[PDB]
RNA sequence: AUUCAUAAUAACUUUUCGAAUCGCAUGGCCUUGUGCUGGCGAUGGUUCAUUCAAAUUUCUGCCCUAUCAACUUUCGAUGGUAGGAUAGUGGCCUACCAUGGUUUCAACGGGUAACGGGGAAUAAGGGUUCGAUUCCGGAGAGGGAGCCUGAGAAACGGCUACCACAUCCAAGGAAGGCAGCAGGCGCGCAAAUUACCCAAUCCUAAUUCAGGGAGGUAGUGACAAUAAAUAACGAUACAGGGCCCAUUCGGGUCUUGUAAUUGGAAUGAGUACAAUGUAAAUACCUUAACGAGGAACAAUUGGAGGGCAAGUCUGGUGCCAGCAGCC
RNA sequence: UAUCUGGUUGAUCCUGCCAGUAGUCAUAUGCUUGUCUCAAAGAUUAAGCCAUGCAUGUCUAAGUAUAAGCAAUUUAUACAGUGAAACUGCGAAUGGCUCAUUAAAUCAGUUAUCGUUUAUUUGAUAGUUCCUUUACUACAUGGUAUAACUGUGGUAAUUCUAGA
């Protein structure tokens, strides 16, 4: 909240992957860090585009306070970022959900008791089944 | 199967092992310029015999050899940067004479008592430890800093802390706290 | 977190270094209608409650309280002889108990002092007595309720129960109780109830199962609900190979986790442990081949498992396991150790 | 440099290859047959080249050893011819023939607590010692041998046998190779988690997608290596040492500091919203709220006769107990 | 980054070695241990032994789908979406680990293939195939046998598998 100015060096328009890619330097005297919601929503007003097609990231404070470089990304339409964009950072902003699923080693586990059946399986319940009797 | 971070060492220690009048030499030193080891001098001395290795290896080699112009040259250029060497005698054997105290003149440590701003080599590192005093926007809390010439007109106080401004900071303003708590309601 | 679970250990007897009773619950199960290798702990016993209910016949109406027990978990130790290391054993060895007798002679040198320490602990126990077929003209029926085969066996037989009864009675009293028959029973906080036992052929033994329970829901009913911390005990050391050393432990109450960190005690300071494996129970049938334990990742307690961890060396009997909150519990644990 | 590349003649062959395959589009053109044509690209296919390899191979270079001087042809040792075998040269193997091959310029044999190299440690120079171990090469998968598959393996998270170990059984049988990652026993002076992820680095497959204990993340970690907190600043009580003057109290100005009262300041070690970080976490870098006066938030390890820097203090012991690399 | 010192005698000069001294990407052990970064690590002895878990599997519009699978819908009465199982193809010969063997061996630098094999990648490369040669030879496209599956079974027991 005071005042802050939020530049952009090295820029480079990158059409083959739809977007603007350039280093972020914030300074911000009297006020530590700056947020990532407030970057986005701020670039998101530089380069006519809106939040939701704006990635940054990167990000270390300098030593001894008051300054933050770090790097963004704008895309040329929201459908870009949506799939240009690493997926855990699309998660990260709002814009898509942390599916999550079992373990690694639960995954593998399951893997590996799926190889000692051979076909459906079904089947082979029907036939341990008849072990139930005798 | 990574690559090697690779590392050295910054010193080296004496072959002898009590000798007084090295003692006294180093203490003194460490007197003077407000060191806590005996390796904040070592380290120096390691710095200059290296220096001054690479200095006599050139000068065996012939005037106007490309070697010893060129990294000559630079070791030169190098040495007037920091402080170490004088304008005057800025042709590596006066880089092959130097000595440590040369070096130390030059530590940050040094620099913020030398234009007062300290008045004492222990209040200059207390200082500097504790963040304030800077160069640019940008805090150094290194005693052996190495004031790099070009900069010794930017040594101040920082943007924080007391002494450059923006705030007192909490035991003074503990006793603020204590002032209008206990005196007024 | 756990509705608890009765902890019972099966306590007394001689020549017997495990009474062959538990055995024979197992038994009566795996011949007759099963799925697989059954899941059977080490240093304790569980067993489902549906076990249970398929070995129980009704006596025509005498146990079916099933309302909000889940099945025990027998503990066992008795075998020297000693005379004893049977003593206390935890203080959860302890708890509630089965304490078997001669159908012989009541007595056994040891009896006295098994007894004597629970009541001196003043923790309910159940008598039962073990084997009756040691006894003159008998018939068997397998896994019979009691009832049904007394009738059937003639008036001889009949009348030689009760004559040894009467003597089993005096003896007991002597020693200072109170007792009769279960089914006869009249109060149980009043006199102890006893159920005659046959562990060689099944007679009764259901029937000695729907006294435990029973005598659970007089004594232990808002007794038995906990919310608690991971409270257990060190049992037993020992070494396996496969996954290395260990310490088979019984968890009373708590939830038990895998990355769990726990204290534990040693003796020449508190030592801590992160678990590398839990491991017990194991399923059955085996020749001389494949697996040997079941590895689970987390547990309910109310259990008995065996807990492998990385520095676990040293420990003892009569330590307390608990999970990691460390400073109090380091001091805990110490302060204790020495006794 | 060729009997090379390439080509020509006569034949040969349980005859190799010469597309009976798949996806997208549906269009031209008449003698109107659903005629005859026809777009983009997939997987194949023979031979040649290329690339990734491989296998042999020239020249020189290895530690100690003579209490190893002659070695090599049982049962190939060295060479010639022919064949067989090999992907292919070649005693690689076989027949026949010869009598060769190495050696004090150290052969041959022995040892090695021997994998080789890039390199490491030690700094006048010359050297000396080391290299199991992040990259290159080689070898191996308990020990030997054999072989299937295949472009490629004499493969071991492939099979086969034997040897040594060793597991399960209902006693009929069956099954196994951590010098992968963790983990356990043993050994010993000697060495960590049975955790998380494919987010990076890259690899593989039919392949943007799946898989990857490769590899990355954290835990354990005083192996090495780097930076460097445990305090900084005033006032007061004298005490000075100064200094001008000293006929003499002296102090007073500039301070040197030894102080058993003082004075306000500063800061991260920790603790902790938050945001940052990350695959998700954790730490670091940021940073609200906290967080320093001696009882801490309290540095150590050795030494003080000599070599060798620092006592001739006090108490104890009495050639004992002990010290002492050496004297 | 060219240094020495203590100890043989009564004292002396030597010869000599013992002991001191400094470093070690050099190990162990002891005492002590607050912060940042970096981060080696069951090599040495036993290439000794190994419980349990994981470490090799893989599908594009584009080889094979009557799942008695799911989805349904949006046109498909041969097929057409999606897709388990299985066939087929490819990979498992890379990686990772260790240092037991090994002394002209390996390995290094340097050569040779006019002495050979080479999946793959990349670039090229195929008008000829039938037959006493007019009553022709599926090419508008020739043959069956198998998995998965269905069903009947065996064994205490394995990624065992039999008959239909
Ligand atoms: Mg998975
Ligand atoms: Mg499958
Ligand atoms: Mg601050
Ligand atoms: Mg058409
Ligand atoms: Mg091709
Ligand atoms: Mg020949
Ligand atoms: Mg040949
Ligand atoms: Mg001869
Ligand atoms: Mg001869
Ligand atoms: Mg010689
Ligand atoms: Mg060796
Ligand atoms: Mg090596
Ligand atoms: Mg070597
Ligand atoms: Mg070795
Ligand atoms: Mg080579
Ligand atoms: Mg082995
Ligand atoms: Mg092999
Ligand atoms: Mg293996
Ligand atoms: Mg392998
Ligand atoms: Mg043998
Ligand atoms: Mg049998
Ligand atoms: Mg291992
Ligand atoms: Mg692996
Ligand atoms: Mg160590
Ligand atoms: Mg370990
Ligand atoms: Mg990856
Ligand atoms: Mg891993
Ligand atoms: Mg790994
Ligand atoms: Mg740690
Ligand atoms: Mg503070
Ligand atoms: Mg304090
Ligand atoms: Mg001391
Ligand atoms: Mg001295
Ligand atoms: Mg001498
Ligand atoms: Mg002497
Ligand atoms: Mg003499
Ligand atoms: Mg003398
Ligand atoms: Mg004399
Ligand atoms: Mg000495
Ligand atoms: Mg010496
Ligand atoms: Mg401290
Ligand atoms: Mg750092
Ligand atoms: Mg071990
Ligand atoms: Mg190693
Ligand atoms: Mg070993
Ligand atoms: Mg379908
Ligand atoms: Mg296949
Ligand atoms: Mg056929």
């Amino acid at each position: 909240s005071d005042a802050v100015t939020i530049r952009t060096r090295k820029v480079i328009s990158n059409p083959l992957l739809a977007r603007k890619q350039f280093v972020v330097d914030v300074l911000h005297p009297n006020r530590a860090n700056v947020s990532k919601d407030e970057l986005r929503e701020k670039l998101a007003e530089v380069y006519k585009a809106e939040k939701d097609a704006v990635s940054v990231f990167g990000f270390r404070t300098q030593f001894g306070g008051g300054k933050s470089v770090g790097f963004g990304l704008v895309y040329n339409s929201v459908a870009e970022a949506k799939k240009f964009e690493p997926t855990y950072r699309l998660v990260r902003y709002g814009l898509a959900e942390k599916v999550e699923k079992a373990s690694r080693q639960q995954r593998k586990q399951k893997k590996n008791r799926d190889k000692k059946i051979f076909g459906t399986g079904k089947r082979l319940a029907k036939k341990v089944a008849r072990r139930n009797a005798d | 199967p990574r690559a090697p971070r690779t590392y050295s060492k910054t010193y080296s220690t004496p072959k002898r092992p009590y000798e007084s009048s090295r003692l006294d030499a180093e203490l003194k030193l460490a007197g003077e310029f407000g060191l806590k080891n005996k390796k904040e001098i070592y380290r120096i001395s390691f710095q200059l015999s290296k220096i001054r290795r690479a200095a006599r290896d050139l000068l065996t080699r012939d005037e106007k050899d490309p070697k010893r112009l060129f990294e000559g040259n630079a070791l030169i250029r190098r040495l007037v940067r920091v402080g170490v060497l004088s304008e005057d005698k800025k042709k590596l054997d006066y880089v092959l004479a130097l000595k440590v105290e040369d070096f130390l003149e030059r530590r940050l440590q040094t620099q913020v008592y030398k234009l007062g701003l300290a008045k004492s080599v222990h209040h200059a590192r207390v200082l500097i430890t504790q963040r304030h005093i800077a160069v640019g926007k940008q805090i150094v809390n290194i005693p052996s800093f190495m004031v790099r010439l070009d900069s010794e007109k930017h040594i101040d106080f920082a943007p924080t802390s007391p002494f450059g401004g923006a705030r007192p900071g909490r035991v003074a303003r503990r006793n603020a706290a204590r002032k209008a708590e206990a005196s007024g309601e | 977190k756990d509705l608890r679970s009765p902890i019972c250990c099966i306590l007394g007897h001689v020549d017997t270094g495990k009474t062959k009773l538990l055995d024979k619950i197992r038994q009566t199960n795996v011949q007759g209608g099963e799925a697989g290798g059954i899941t059977q702990q080490i240093g304790a016993t569980y067993f489902p409650i549906d076990a249970i209910k398929a070995k129980t016949k009704v006596m025509a109406e005498y146990e079916k309280q099933t309302f909000d027990v889940p099945g025990l978990l027998v503990i066992d130790t008795p075998g020297h002889e000693s005379f004893s290391n049977l003593r206390s054993r935890g203080s959860s060895l302890c708890n509630i108990a089965i304490l078997v007798i001669d159908i012989m002679h009541g007595l056994e040198q040891q009896t006295i002092e098994s007894i004597k320490l629970l009541r001196d602990r003043k923790a309910p126990f159940v008598v039962a007595l073990n084997k009756i077929d040691r006894l003159y003209d008998w018939k068997a029926i397998p896994n019979n309720s009691f009832r049904d085969s007394f009738a059937k066996q003639s008036r001889a037989v009949q009348e030689e129960f009760q004559s040894r009864y009467s003597k089993i009675q005096l003896e007991l009293a002597e020693q200072g109780l109170n007792s009769e028959l279960y089914f006869q029973n009249k109060n149980m906080s009043k006199y102890v109830s006893i159920v005659p036992t046959s562990a060689v052929t099944g007679e009764g033994v259901p029937d000695l199962l729907w006294l435990l329970l029973e005598l659970t829901q007089k004594r232990m009913s808002k007794q038995l609900m906990y919310l608690s911390h991971v409270e257990a005990t060190i049992l037993e050391v020992k070494v396996v190979e496969g996954f290395g050393t260990t310490i088979d432990v019984i968890l009373s109450n708590g939830y038990l986790r895998e990355g769990d960190r726990i204290v534990l005690c040693g003796m020449n300071g508190p030592i801590v442990t992160n678990i590398r494996a839990l491991l017990t129970p194991q399923p059955l049938r085996e020749l001389r081949l494949k697996s040997e334990y079941v590895h689970h990742k987390e547990v309910k307690a109310a259990l008995g498992v065996k807990i492998a961890a990385n520095d676990l060396e040293k420990a003892v009997s009569g330590s307390r396991l608990l999970v990691v909150g460390p400073e109090d519990d380091e001091d805990e644990l110490m302060d204790d150790v020495m006794d």
